[PDB]
RNA sequence: CCAGAUCUUAAAGAUCAAAAGGAGCAGGUAUCAAGCACACCUAUAACGGUAGCUCAUAACGCCUUGCUCAACCACACCCC
RNA sequence: AGAGUUAAAUUAUAACUAAGCUGUAAAAAGCCCUAGUUAAAAUAAAAUAACCCACGAAAGUGACUCUAAUAAUCCUGACACACGAUAGCUAGGACCCAAACUGGGAUUAGAUACCCCACUAUGCCUAGCCCUAAACCCAAAUAGUUACAUAACAAAACUA
């Protein structure tokens, strides 16, 4: 029957639900790291733009927000 | 919006006569005092058509039907500002807005004078749909900001170079 | 569509065809989804004015690669 | 979706009587501030009707009353707009009762399980989020035909 399959992705899923809690905190920091590149990578982008448009500086008036970062 | 005037008798008690030689008591048993938001709208659809439409025994025609959704729209709009978790009255809200933006669209590539009149009398604004529904995300958005920004600059430093730079030269040339 | 080079001669015919342009067709990948000035008007060939242009029928990116064959496209040590 | 309301049960609580009361296949633990009877708020949940099959787009809804109310003159359509049981999170309020976790008892070679007792998150109300299900009638929407014709099984087969 059919539950042949449905024990087998009740397995993986068990044991990948152990995996995340028993390694919590490395993922923790590996998301961090993510992120700070991503912002980073954004603001490479951002600076990208005017520096080949011909200007020295950023436009006045223009602090790059931090998009991803926790908040509510 | 509309006011019905509460001392008015109801949509089916106006034609018969004989009603003004009647004491108060029953035209108070008939004025909209005593009929519910139901009776209510039957009056506001009845002035409505009255008002903007051409041909008022005409049903089947796009703009009483028109007429008719904008009714039920502002019921449900009075109805969702007081109940505001209400969900499937805004669900319908949405869709009576949707259907009559398809009925507006409708009625323009047929008729362009009617349509305009339509749009004018009932305050409706009808705007193009929007080619590229995309969902505007925060980087999107920042992005689109700064790009919008720096355009700016770069006039601003094209406009002062035409305005100093020729003038330097031109004062070679004035002396 | 074709300037220009060359040949012939009664200066108007022909051979090759740059640049520029488009009815359509044209590798893989959307885990590349937004590119960021990519539009236009006036007269000037300036200035001034409008705030637009391309894209889920695949823009903008990335990877692989000569070809649709009387032949065609490209390179001539390297820094296109 | 709002506003108002409560029949049956249960509990705080009081009186009276009794010495035991709960619990299991059998026991222990727990209680003795208890049990039975009479009187009784709040909170929570909605017997029989239902052998009915109605409403909504789906998830859902079946104690009573009132208000508001169920798009389109009646095709298809996304990554767009709106919604989405239960569990879970944030803040405040409620807490009869049920109850993950935890503690005790028993069983067992072991039982951090099934069984028994106690109690918490929580199930509840207001405001926000999360957007997951065997979200399954495993059968997509709109018009139709009973012709042709049985892989198997199931809920017969097919055309635009
Ligand atoms: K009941
Ligand atoms: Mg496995
Ligand atoms: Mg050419
Ligand atoms: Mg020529
Ligand atoms: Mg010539
Ligand atoms: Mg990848
Ligand atoms: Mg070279
Ligand atoms: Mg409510
Ligand atoms: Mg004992
Ligand atoms: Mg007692
Ligand atoms: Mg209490
Ligand atoms: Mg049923
Ligand atoms: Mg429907
Ligand atoms: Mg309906
Ligand atoms: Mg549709
Ligand atoms: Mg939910
Ligand atoms: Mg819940
Ligand atoms: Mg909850
Ligand atoms: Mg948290
Ligand atoms: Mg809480
Ligand atoms: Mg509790
Ligand atoms: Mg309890
Ligand atoms: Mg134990
Ligand atoms: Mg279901
Ligand atoms: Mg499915
Ligand atoms: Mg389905
Ligand atoms: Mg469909
Ligand atoms: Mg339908
Ligand atoms: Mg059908
Ligand atoms: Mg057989």
């Amino acid at each position: 029957k059919n539950i042949l399959k449905i024990r087998r992705r009740k397995m993986n899923h068990h044991k990948y639900r152990k995996l995340v809690k028993r390694t919590r905190f490395l993922r923790r920091k590996v998301r961090e790291g993510r992120l700070r590149q991503k912002q980073v990578k954004f603001e490479r982008d951002l600076k990208r733009i005017w520096q080949k448009a011909g200007l020295k500086e950023a436009p006045a008036g223009w602090q790059t927000p931090k998009i991803y970062l926790k908040n509510q | 919006q509309d006011d019905p005037p509460p001392s008015m008798l109801l949509l089916d008690y106006q034609n018969v006569p004989g009603i003004h030689k009647v004491d108060d008591v029953v035209k108070r048993l008939l004025s909209l005092e005593m009929a519910n938001q139901k009776e209510k709208l039957k009056i506001k659809k009845m002035q409505l058509m009255n008002k903007v439409l051409e041909n008022p025994e005409d049903t089947s025609s796009l703009e009483a039907r028109i007429v008719a959704l904008t009714v039920k729209i502002r019921n449900y709009e009075e109805h969702m500002q007081k109940h505001r978790k209400d969900k499937a009255h805004k669900r319908f809200l949405l869709m009576s807005i949707d259907q009559r933006k398809k009925m507006l669209k409708n009625l323009r590539e047929t008729n362009y004078a009617v349509f305009e009149k339509i749009c004018k009398e009932l305050g409706i604004e009808y705007t193009f749909p929007p080619p590229y529904h995309r969902k505007a995300h925060r980087r999107w958005v920042t992005k689109k900001a700064l790009c919008t920004q720096v355009f700016r600059e770069v006039q601003k430093l094209k406009k002062q170079k035409r305005a100093l730079r020729a003038a330097a030269v031109a004062a070679h040339k004035q002396g």
